C-alpha cells in the first residue's frame, strides 16, 4: 500500500507545481498586457481632452 | 482561504472586465454615430507499525488527512486555472477596439482641421 | 440553409449597390459604404470574397488621406483571409507591420509578427520563415523591454532548434533563459526545468562532456540537486555507461508514473536511447 | 509558490480598479461632450 | 548589411531637413525628428536617439504643447536608461515635474519608483533610492494605494536595518503589522514582519528585545503561539548565557526546519558576534 | 516644509482672485451682459484651487472651494457637472469630516436618480452606508442604505453584488438578536447559489450559519431545520459542519456544558473561529 498512495502523492503535488508554475507565467503575460492598455487608454484619454478643448476654443472664438 | 480568495477576487475581476467591454463597446457605437451625424451635418495506512506505540497511529492519520485535503486541494487548483483563460482573451481583444477608436476621433480631428483650409 | 443564402445575397447587393454609387469628396462616402458591405458580408461569413472586399476597400482607403485606418483594415482582412489563402494574408499583414513600424507603435507590429509567424507554422510546414518572424519579434520586444514575449518567443525559437538538430543555439537560449529567470526573483522555480532541458540538449553532443555540464550546472545551482530532474539525468547517464536496456526504460517508465511526458521530450528520449 | 502568485495578483486587482476608475472617468467626459453636441446643433439649427 | 548604413543615412537626411526646415524660419519639423529618431532606433543607435526625442521634444514644447512633449521626454529617458543612467534621470525628473504640475500622481510615483530602480540598479547609491521611494510611496498613500505604499515601506525599512539605524526598521515594520494584521488575507503573513522588528531590537540590547516581544505577544495572542517567538526565546536564554554553542545550534535546528532569507543570516551573525 | 507655506499663500491669493473675479462678474453681466464665460472662468479657477488645497493636505479648504463650484454650476442649470463636484467635496469631507459628505452624497443621490441612474445611486448608497459603519455604530441606517442599494441592483438586474449586501444585512441582523430576517436571508441566498457553478463549493457554508442562527430560537426547530438542510444538500453531510453540529447538540441534550466547550475548543484549534461564530457560540452556552 505504500507504493500506491506515496505516487499518487506525488503525481498530485508534481501536477500542481506545473500547473501553478504555467498560470504564473499567464498571469505575468496578462499583467503586461494589462499594463500596456493601462496607458494606451491613458493617453487616449488626454488627447481628446485637448482635442475637445482645442474645438469648444475656436468655435467660441468664431462665434 | 488564500486559494479561495484569489478565486473569488478573480471572479469579480472578469466582472469589472465585462463591464468596461461593455462601456467600451458603447463608447464606440456612439462615437462612430456622433461622427456619421457631423458629417452629414455639412489507502489503509501510511506507516507500517513495526514500533506499534501510539507515536505511529496518530502520524498515519494525519497523512491520510492531509492526502485528501491535497486530493481536493488538485481539483481546486484546476478550477482557479480555468477563469485566468477567458480573461486574458478578453484583455488582448479589448486592445484592438480601443486603438480603433482613438485612431477614429484623431482622423475625425484631422478631417475637421482640413476642411476649413 | 437559408439563413447562408438569404445573406449571401443581401451582402452582394449591398456590394453592387455601393459599386453603382462610387462609380456615378465622393471617396470618403464609397470608402465608408464599402465597409459597410465588406462588414454585411463578413456577417454573410463567405470568408474568402468577404476578404477581396475588405482589402480592395483597404486598398481605396489609401487611396484618400489616411494611414491608421488603412492598416486597421489591412489587419481585419487578413483576420478575414486567416482561413483563405495564405500568401495574400501574409503579405497584407507585412504591409500593415511596415506602416506600425514606420508610424512607431513596436508592441503592435511584434504581436503582429507573432500571428503571421503562428499562421505561418500552422497552416505551412516551411519553419524557418515561422522562426526568423519569432526572432524580429522578440528583438523588437526586448528593445521595447518587454520581457514576457521574448522570453517566449526565445523559448519557442529554441524548442524549434533543439527540433531541427541545431542544438547548440538550443542550449546558449536555453541557458541564457535559466539564468535569467533565477536572477529575477521570480520565474526561478522553471529555472531547474530550463537547465534539465539545457542538459538534454547538451547530451546529444557527447556523453563524456556530460558529466562536466551536469556538474557545471549543480555549480552554478546547488538547489538542482533537490529535483528529481537532476536525479533522473545522473540515473540516466549511470545507465547509459552499461550497455543495458532496462535500467533506462524503467526509468522513464517510473517518470511517466510520475509525470506524464510532453511529445517534444518523448522524441527527444527515444532519440538518445536508440543511439 | 502560493506567496509569490498572491503579491501579483493584488497588484493586478488594484491596478484593474484603478484602469475602471480612469474609464469610468473617460466615458462620462464623452457623454457630457455628447450632450453638449447635441445641444449646439439642436439650438444652431 | 544594408540595414546599418541605410538607417544612418535616412536618418542623418531627416536630421538635416528638419534642420532647414527651422533654418527657414513647424510641426512638420517635429514629424521630421520624431521620424528620424524612430530610424535611428531601428539602427539600434540608442544613443544620439534621446538627443533627437528632446530636441523634438523642446520643438512642441516651444508652442505650449505639454503633453505630448513629457510623453517624448518620458521616452527619451527609457531610451537613455542603458545609454546612460544620468541623462535618463534628467528626462524622468523633467517628466515628473511636468506631471506633477499636472496633478499626475500616479505616473510621476511609477516614474519615481523607475528613478529609484535605476539608481540602486546601475549607479552605486541607496539614500537617493531611499528618498525616491519615499516620494513614490507618499504619492501612492495620498491616492490611497494600500499595497503599494506598504511595498515601497517594507523596502525602505529593510534598506534602513541594513545600512542605516534600526529606528526607521522598528517604526516600518511595526506601522506594516499593524496595517496588515487587522486586514484578513494578510494576516497570515503579518507575524512575519512583527519579528524583524524583534531582531532589530536586540540589535541594540537584549533587554529591549525582550520588551518588544512581550508587547508584540500582549498585542498578537497568536504570536505566542508561533514558532518563531519560541526561537527568538532559545536565542535570549543563549545571550543571557553566553553560550555561542547554543545559539549555532538554535540557529542550525531553524535552518533545518525552514530555508534562510540570506538577510535573517546576516542579522543573526551581527547579533552572534556581539554576545563575547 | 516649503509645501504649507508656498501652496497655502498661493492659493489663497487664487481664491480672493476668484473672489474679486465672481464679484465684478454681476457688474460686467449688468452693464455688458458678456454671458457666462466669466462664470466658467470663475468655476474653473474654483476647482483648480480645490484641486490645489486637496494637494496641499488642506481637506477643508479643498472641500469648501468644492461646494462652491458645485453650487455656482448648479445655478448655471448644469446638473451633472454639479453632481460631480459634490462627489469631490464629499471624498474631501470623508478625508476630513464625513458629516458634510453625508449630505453632499444625499444631494448626488438625489441628482442622479432624478434621471433613473441606478448605478451611481446605488455606489453612493453604499458609500454612505460605509461611511456611518466605519466611525458610528448606527446599524439601523447602514441597514436601510445597504436594503435600498440591494433594492436598486435587483431592479437593475445585475446579479453578483446584491447577494454580498443581503449576506451582510442578515450578520448584522443576527448580530442584532434579530434571527428570522437573517435566516431567511442565508437560506434564500445559499438555495439561490446552490445552482450556480462557481458559488457551489462556497454554498454549504451558509447552511452552518443558519443553522447557528436557527439554533438560538430552539433546539427542536434547530434540529429539524439542520435534517432539512442536510436532506436538501447531502453533500453537505461531508464537511465538518454537520459533525460539528451533531456533538455540540449530543453534549447539550444532556448539560454537559464539559463536552460541548471542548468541541469548540477543537475546532478553534483547528482553525481559528470568526469573532460572530465565537460570538454566537458563546450565547448559545448560556443555555
Amino acid at each position: 500500500t505504500r507504493h500506491s498512495e506515496i505516487i499518487k502523492l506525488e503525481n498530485s503535488i508534481r501536477e500542481l507545481h506545473d500547473m501553478f508554475m504555467d498560470m504564473a507565467m499567464l498571469v505575468e503575460s496578462q499583467g503586461e498586457m494589462i499594463d500596456r492598455i493601462e496607458y494606451n487608454v491613458e493617453h487616449a484619454v488626454d488627447y481628446v481632452e485637448r482635442a475637445v478643448s482645442d474645438t469648444k476654443k475656436a468655435v467660441k472664438y468664431q462665434s | 482561504d488564500a486559494g479561495i480568495r484569489t478565486l473569488v477576487m478573480l471572479d469579480e475581476q472578469g466582472e469589472q472586465l465585462e463591464r468596461i467591454e461593455e462601456g467600451m463597446d458603447q463608447i464606440n457605437k456612439d462615437m462612430k454615430e456622433a461622427e456619421k451625424n457631423l458629417t452629414d451635418l455639412g489507502s489503509g495506512g501510511f506507516i507500517r507499525r513495526v514500533t506499534n506505540d501510539a507515536r505511529e497511529n496518530e502520524m498515519d492519520e494525519n497523512l491520510e488527512q492531509v492526502s485528501g485535503i491535497i486530493g481536493n486541494l488538485r481539483h481546486m487548483a484546476l478550477d482557479m486555472g480555468n477563469e485566468i483563460d477567458t480573461q486574458n482573451r478578453q484583455i488582448d481583444r479589448i486592445m484592438e477596439k480601443a486603438d480603433s477608436n482613438k485612431t477614429r476621433i484623431d482622423e475625425a480631428n484631422q478631417r475637421a482641421t482640413k476642411m476649413l483650409g | 440553409g437559408m439563413d447562408t443564402s438569404g445573406k449571401q445575397a443581401e451582402a452582394m447587393a449591398l456590394l453592387a449597390e455601393a459599386e453603382r454609387k462610387v462609380k456615378n469628396s465622393k471617396i470618403e462616402e464609397a470608402c465608408e459604404i464599402y465597409a459597410r458591405a465588406a462588414n454585411m458580408f463578413k456577417m454573410a461569413k463567405n470568408w474568402s470574397a468577404a476578404g477581396n472586399a475588405f482589402c480592395q476597400a483597404a486598398q481605396l482607403h489609401l487611396q484618400l488621406q489616411s494611414k491608421h485606418d488603412a492598416a486597421t483594415c489591412f489587419v481585419d482582412a487578413g483576420n478575414a483571409f486567416k482561413k483563405a489563402d495564405p500568401q495574400e494574408a501574409i503579405n497584407c499583414l507585412m504591409r500593415a507591420i511596415e506602416i506600425y513600424t514606420d508610424m512607431g507603435r513596436f508592441t503592435i507590429a511584434a504581436k503582429h509578427h507573432i500571428s503571421i509567424a503562428e499562421i505561418y507554422e500552422t497552416e505551412l510546414v516551411d519553419v524557418e520563415k515561422a522562426i526568423a518572424h519569432y526572432e524580429q519579434s522578440a528583438d523588437y520586444y526586448k528593445g521595447e523591454e518587454s520581457n514576457s514575449s521574448a522570453n517566449k518567443c526565445l523559448l519557442k525559437v529554441a524548442g524549434y532548434a533543439a527540433q531541427l538538430e541545431q542544438y547548440q543555439k538550443a542550449i546558449d537560449i536555453y541557458e541564457q533563459v535559466g539564468t535569467s529567470a533565477m536572477d529575477s526573483p521570480l520565474l526561478k522555480y522553471s529555472a531547474k526545468d530550463y537547465f534539465f532541458k539545457a542538459a538534454l540538449c547538451h547530451f546529444c553532443i557527447d556523453m563524456l562532456n556530460a558529466k562536466l555540464a551536469v556538474q557545471k550546472y549543480e555549480e552554478l545551482f546547488p538547489a538542482f540537486s533537490d529535483s528529481r530532474e537532476c536525479k533522473l539525468m545522473k540515473k540516466l547517464l549511470e545507465a547509459h555507461e552499461e550497455q543495458n536496456v532496462d535500467s533506462y526504460t524503467e526509468s522513464v517508465k517510473e517518470y511517466d508514473s510520475i509525470s506524464r511526458l510532453d511529445q517534444w521530450l518523448t522524441t527527444m528520449l527515444l532519440r538518445i536511447k536508440k543511439t
